[PDB]
């Protein structure tokens, strides 16, 4: 008789599906995030060897799982497909030798137009605005020589600058934002949306910004399940 | 650099002196293997529902 | 006589005593010389009228074919006496106005009666196919779908009992006069499912509100309360109604709707549908800000804001709140019937077409399989 | 609930029943 | 024979209404007696050619409102119990809706 | 074998011109986005310009937005970079980098230190 | 320049290889198989559906018993499936959820997993403690693990995204042989039936035949034009197929050292993610980005069947050791037996 080993197998599957059901709760409740910087963009400071650094943090009783690819090579065309099911990709930009801003613009262009990232929103984090604050008000042109269209660019009248902030940086601060938005407003297609912010690696609300931005992504994802948006 | 590119040339000497049979022989061998195991291929010849466990 | 004639006579006997009390209460009215003495003609009473003045009064509700919208006339002869019919020389009040529109009201009702059967025939054909797609193609299976399936089951089961009620009970003259419990507990199932259908729209509204407005992050909600609010709750107002309907105002097959006992079923149901309207004013409010954060053009934002509103009307039963009361006007109430009956009887067809047939996720799933 | 939106079917069910099942009230001579 | 019919149900309305003479001016006490007088009159109106109402019949009804009702002074669930089974299920939904969240 | 043998290059006076060809062999041209990347002595691989598989979409980096002009001939399977008004900042080994996947709008890893679909490079010196 | 004078011999050796392979290219696989009987329409139907996974399924491997199979999903679960009864035998919780490969040992006692953690986790499926625990973690790789395959109970070849394949000893946990030939991210490896040589497909559009015992690259096959995401040995051990992003499958040969066949179609402009042969190697089942698999004819190069029962991208597929079933993992968290 072999039906005595099958009943032990079908009851083992009962324990497995109970564990899978309990693990289905913690998986869907936890929001996976991809912290992908542009090199020396200061993404290490936003969190505060191994293949990937799993970071755990909860906001308003909502647990988030941020993942920082530590020991991965600069060839991202293959392991970036693993982050299709993530809530958002935290794109940290240096925002200040090599033109790192153009490398971030090309990295954001490939991420935005990737066939497997068409549904994954990107929480753009233009980091290190403190370093940019003296790169525009003390000479040392690093945004005009690297971008000639910045000369024929004015700060939007509806843009809200910070209290006590010169227009020379605000023009450069929003031009960097507009440079990444020119890729978002072209390949959006109502599937994923870019959420640019001005982080400084010294703020205390960068995690709160991700929480508020992930709220819009899940909201817009549910708004599309009912075909409302 | 100038030292790692040498092994790329070293590898091409170990790759150009190998034995290579003709394609007509390399194609007839795969063609013979597909027919010598055709009757044992359930995906090629569908097995009846008796032996099929799926 | 049937029960409707019993309560009609009770209201008739009630008005008989009140005016005979009013006959002695009002003093003698000396009009323009010879006047018509106040009298009770058997159904209504008429006050002191001058000679030649045509007295108008609303039609009484003592008979089924009558309607209080019409008005009756009792002329006064120029002799101090009322107008008597040349039929048999008897004082007579013209009451033809109440039942003169019965042949045209029965025909107008039959158009709405067949609008329901044909309306509930597409809410069944297009729904068992729609409900069959969700349970078969379980790749679409999600918490939004598992509530839509229960929502589709309320539309289907209500459409089946409504048809059974419409083709078997209400047109049958022989079945209603006997007023057995076979048509009374069927009215219970008709009311229970209508309450279940109207309350599952609230469950969709609550889920749509908890998915978008409040608590956006949490997934796999507790569905034991959605089944309780959608199924276990609607039986409470139905049984309290059904018990009171059997104790108080028990008529033939419970077809009568003039009683206020039906507000037990349609009072919480209209209160639950107002919450759905307050949920529509929250999802659309969020949907507007979502497009405002994108700076989309107003010509296309409004095109999507009204499109999202019109597709949420059948699911949340918004037509029950934007057109809650029938207008007393004859022409306004006439179009109100064809508007509401087409929105309610085709509601099961609208939710199946929009959320299952027109849904992009469902169209791709069936075109691949 | 006679004029409520939720009861439009019950009003339709009553209107079809009140006019078809029960005969028309006589309003001729010998009646009020 | 019609007038003989009027007198039959007339005191029939009295032998049921006389033992209530102490409070015969209350409506709930006269609900049935007030109606079972008229249904004889119309049934006897269907007996003969003259149909209700008729001066041979309405004068008796006019007689009734002078004998007892005039001598006195003049002025389904109730409104409190009907709302007990309506306001309770209505306000119970906002309580349940809050706990569904 | 994906063979990207580039032509052109050499020492040019500042404010001159140069045409950089790229013999793209071993794969199906007109299906892959063609990019241009350079590596200045003492700097990392930076992106200069790209061009779509149909020639319509054209992009340059900021420093060569108006000076350089990219071009491709799908018939000859070649890629051109019409460089004009060369400055002492353009002295770099220009690489002809092909996009990894065909029929895509995404171009990844064209500026990575190790990339197999990048040409051998042309030593363009502006002195 | 001396380095340019060093590439003088490299390109001379490349052109010599391109000329040596031209002499062996006396015919084509279609020229020899132009008169054979086509296999006709090969229609397979979904027999089972493994819907236990939550996230997208990245890899899967059949056991040599042709009944048990393991699947890797990005949620951090390594579920061993009983394909006959669909009963999940095990549910292994992984330390790192981003697993990109899983290997079922031929003995069935051990199972592996690897991904963005750069660590191959060997799980013992025969444990008397009552739980499936990590037997050995291989953290020597510096890049993400894309593929891994078991040679022995103590030997496992794991390819990695660091352009390097490695041979491991599970007892010592150290690399016994390191393959540093590829210049791009190695995406898939395939062991020969003799388990003495294995071919690895990388993002350099080239496939390399690696000797496991000697540690050298015997041959290099660069017939593809884009990243080779898939690879699978021929059942005879002399050939292998390669799936790349150029929407083309190519059947090379370890003896001809050149591309024998190209499986292409105008309807297919999507990269291949997984390839597999049958028990006879006649059918070439390949997973595509068209959310479905295709049953190619290895000898005729004509599509003979389609497996269109997947909602999302088919990331992996595998054929049993007896050729009775074809499990196809996809990104819709669903494995399906064909
Ligand atoms: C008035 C008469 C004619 C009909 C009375 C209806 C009820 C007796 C039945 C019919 C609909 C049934 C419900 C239909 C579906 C469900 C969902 C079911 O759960 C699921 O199916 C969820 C899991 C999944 O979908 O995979 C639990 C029981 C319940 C609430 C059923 C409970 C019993 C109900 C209310
Ligand atoms: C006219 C008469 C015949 C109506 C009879 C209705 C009952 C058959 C219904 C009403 C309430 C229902 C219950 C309401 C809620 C639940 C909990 C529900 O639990 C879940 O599915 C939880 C899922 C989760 O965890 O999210 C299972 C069905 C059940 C028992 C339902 C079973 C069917 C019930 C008893
Ligand atoms: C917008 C949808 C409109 C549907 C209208 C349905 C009308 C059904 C008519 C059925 C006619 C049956 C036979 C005639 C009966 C009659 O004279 O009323
Ligand atoms: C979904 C199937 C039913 C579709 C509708 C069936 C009823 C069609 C209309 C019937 C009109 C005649 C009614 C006769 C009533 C009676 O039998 O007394
Ligand atoms: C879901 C639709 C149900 C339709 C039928 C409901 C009414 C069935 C009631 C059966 C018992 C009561 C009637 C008994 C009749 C008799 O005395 O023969
Ligand atoms: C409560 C839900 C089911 C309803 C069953 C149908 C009841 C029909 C009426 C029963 C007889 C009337 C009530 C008892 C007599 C009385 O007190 O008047
Ligand atoms: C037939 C149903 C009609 C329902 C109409 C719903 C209209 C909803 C209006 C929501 C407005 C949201 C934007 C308000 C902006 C503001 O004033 O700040
Ligand atoms: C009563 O009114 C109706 C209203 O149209 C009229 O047709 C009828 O002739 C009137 N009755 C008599 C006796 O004139």
């Amino acid at each position: 008789d072999q039906r005595n080993e099958e009943k032990a197998q079908r009851e083992a599957n009962k324990k497995i599906e109970k564990q899978l059901q309990k693990d289905k709760q913690v998986y869907r409740a936890t929001h996976r995030l991809l912290l992908l910087g542009a090199g020396e963009s200061g993404k290490n400071t936003i969190v505060k060897t191994s293949g990937i650094f799993e970071t755990k943090f909860q906001v308003d009783k909502v647990n988030f799982h941020m993942f920082d690819v530590g020991a991965q090579r600069d060839e991202r065309r293959k392991w970036i497909q693993c982050f299709n099911d993530v809530t958002a990709i935290i794109f940290v930009v240096a925002s200040s030798q090599t033109n790192r801003l153009q490398a971030a613009l090309k990295l954001f262009d490939s991420i935005w137009n990737n066939k497997w990232l068409r549904d994954t929103s990107v929480i753009l984090f233009l980091n290190k605005q403190d370093l940019l604050a003296e790169k525009v008000l003390a000479g040392k042109s690093k945004i005009e020589d690297y971008f000639p269209e910045f000369a024929r660019y004015t700060t939007p009248e509806d843009a809200t600058p910070e209290p006590g902030e010169d227009p020379r940086v605000t023009r450069a601060k929003y031009f960097i934002r507009d440079e990444f938005l020119r890729i978002s407003t072209a390949s959006g297609d109502g599937r994923h949306y870019c959420y640019p912010h001005f982080t400084c690696s010294v703020d205390t609300e960068n995690i709160r910004r991700v929480f508020n931005d992930c709220r819009d992504i899940i909201q817009r994802m549910h708004l599309r399940q009912y075909e409302l948006l | 650099s100038i030292a790692q590119a040498r092994k790329l040339v070293e590898q091409l000497k170990m790759e150009a002196n190998i034995d290579r049979i003709k394609v007509s022989k390399a194609a007839a061998d795969l063609m013979a293997y597909c027919e010598a195991h055709a009757k044992e291929d359930p995906l090629l010849t569908p097995v009846p529902a008796s032996e099929n466990p799926f | 006589k049937p029960f409707l004639y019993v309560v009609g006579r009770k209201k008739m006997m009630d008005a008989q005593y009140k005016c005979y009390d009013r006959m002695q209460q009002l003093p003698a009215y000396q009009g323009e010389g010879p006047y018509c003495n106040r009298t009770w003609d058997g159904w209504l009473c008429w006050d002191d009228t001058p000679a030649g003045v045509l007295s108008y009064q609303f039609c009484p509700d003592y008979f089924p074919d009558f309607d209080p919208s019409e008005k009756v006339t009792k002329y006064c002869d120029e002799k101090g006496v009322w107008f008597k019919h040349p039929e048999n020389n008897r004082t007579w009040s013209n009451y033809t106005m109440c039942n003169a529109f019965t042949p045209e009201k029965l025909k107008n009702a039959y158009v709405l009666y067949y609008l329901a059967i044909v309306g509930h025939s597409l809410s069944i054909f297009t729904l068992v196919i729609s409900l069959g797609i969700f349970v078969f193609f379980r790749s679409l299976g999600c918490q939004r779908v598992t509530l839509h399936k229960n929502m589709f089951l309320t539309y289907i089961l209500n459409s089946m009992i409504i048809i059974i009620h419409l083709v078997e009970v209400v047109p049958n003259g022989e079945l209603v006069r006997r007023d057995p419990v076979s048509c009374k507990i069927l009215h219970f199932f008709h009311q229970y499912m209508m309450a279940c259908n109207y309350f599952w729209m609230l469950c969709e509204g609550i889920y749509l509100h908890t998915l978008i407005v409040v608590a956006v992050f949490t997934e796999k909600q507790r569905l034991r309360w959605y089944y309780l609010l959608g199924w276990g709750f609607p039986l409470v107002p139905t049984t309290i109604h059904a018990i009171t309907r059997a104790v108080y105002f028990n008529d033939n097959c419970w077809l009568s709707v003039e009683t206020h006992l039906l507000y037990i079923i349609h009072g919480p149901v209209m209160a639950a549908l107002v919450v759905n309207f307050f949920f529509l004013l929250n999802i659309v409010r969020v949907l507007v800000t979502k497009m405002r954060e994108t700076h989309e053009a107003e010509s296309h934002m409004y095109l999507k804001a009204v499109k999202a509103t019109m597709i949420l009307v059948p699911l949340l039963g918004i037509q029950f709140v934007v057109f809650p009361w029938r207008p007393s006007n004859k022409m306004l109430g006439k179009i109100y019937d064809y508007v509401m009956h087409s929105l309610i009887h085709f509601q099961g067809f609208f939710v199946a077409t929009i959320y299952c047939f027109c849904n992009n996720e469902v169209q791709t799933t069936v075109k691949r399989q | 609930c006679s004029n409520l939106s939720t009861c439009v079917l019950g009003k339709l069910s009553q209107e079809l029943h009140k006019l078809q099942t029960y005969p028309r009230t006589n309003t001729g001579s010998g009646t009020p | 024979n019609y007038e003989t019919a009027v007198q039959f149900c007339w005191n029939h309305y009295k032998d049921q209404m006389d033992p209530i003479e102490k409070d015969w001016c209350d409506w709930a006490m006269i609900s049935r007696p007030y109606s079972t007088l008229r249904d004889c009159l119309e049934h006897f109106a269907e007996l003969f050619d003259l149909g209700f109402p008729n001066p041979l019949a309405e004068r008796i009804i006019f007689e009734t409102h002078q004998i007892h009702f005039a001598n006195c002074s003049l002025v389904d669930p109730p409104e409190d119990v009907l709302l007990a089974m309506i306001i309770a299920p209505i306000c119970l939904i906002p309580f349940l809706i809050t706990l569904v969240v | 074998q994906v063979q990207l043998q580039e032509s052109g290059g050499g020492l040019v006076q500042p404010g001159g011109s140069l045409r950089l060809s790229c013999a793209a062999s071993g794969f199906t041209f007109s299906n892959y986005k063609m990019n241009w990347v350079r590596q200045a002595p003492g700097k990392g691989l930076e992106w200069v310009s790209d061009i779509s598989q149909s020639g319509a979409s054209i992009s340059y980096t900021g420093s060569v937005k108006g000076r350089f002009t990219i071009s491709r001939d799908n018939a000859k399977n070649t890629l051109y970079l019409q460089m004009n008004s060369l400055k002492p900042e353009d002295t770099a080994v220009y690489y002809c980098a092909r996009c990894p996947a065909p029929f895509t709008r995404d171009c990844f890893d064209v500026t990575s230190t190790t990339y197999a679909y990048r040409g051998q490079g042309t030593q363009v010196t502006v002195s | 320049s001396e380095l340019d004078q060093l590439r003088q011999e490299a390109e001379q050796l490349k052109n010599q290889i391109r000329d040596a392979r031209k002499a062996c290219a006396d015919a084509t696989l279609s020229q020899i198989t132009n008169n054979i009987d086509p296999v006709g329409r090969i229609q397979m139907r979904t027999r089972r559906t493994l819907r236990g996974h939550l996230a997208k399924i990245y890899a899967m491997h059949w056991g040599t018993d042709s009944r048990l199979l393991v699947s890797a999903s990005q949620d951090g679960k390594l579920i061993i499936w009983d394909s006959y009864t669909t009963n999940k035998v095990h549910a292994i919780p992984l330390r790192s959820s981003w697993v990109m490969t899983c290997a079922y040992a031929p003995s069935g006692n051990y199972v592996a997993c690897g991904g963005l953690d750069n660590i191959c986790s060997i799980y013992n499926l025969k444990t008397r403690e009552g739980n499936v625990r990590v037997s050995r973690e291989l953290a020597g790789h510096t890049g993400y693990l894309s593929c891994c395959r078991f040679l022995d109970d103590n030997q496992i070849v794991t390819s990695s995204g660091d352009t390097t394949c490695a041979l491991w000893d599970i007892e010592t946990g150290q690399q016994t042989t390191t393959f540093t030939g590829h210049t791009g991210d190695v995406m898939s490896l395939s062991l020969a039936p003799d388990t003495r040589l294995f071919v690895s497909g990388a993002c350099d559009a080239s496939a390399k035949l690696w000797d496991v015992r000697e540690g050298m690259c015997r041959q290099t096959f660069t017939g593809h034009e884009s990243d080779i995401n898939a690879i699978c040995f021929f059942p005879n051990g002399n050939a292998f197929a390669t799936g790349s992003d150029d929407a083309t499958c190519r059947l090379f040969d370890l003896r001809a050292d050149q591309e024998l066949m190209t499986y292409s179609h105008d309807n297919i402009i999507c990269g291949i993610t997984s390839v597999s042969f049958s028990k006879s190697g006649r059918l070439l089942l390949a997973g595509y980005d068209d959310f479905n698999c295709n049953v190619w004819d290895a000898l005729k190069a004509d599509r003979a069947g389609v497996l269109a029962g997947h909602d999302n991208r088919v990331s992996c597929l595998g054929v049993t050791d007896d050729g009775m079933a074809v499990a196809t993992g996809s990104w819709d968290s669903f494995l399906k037996i064909w």
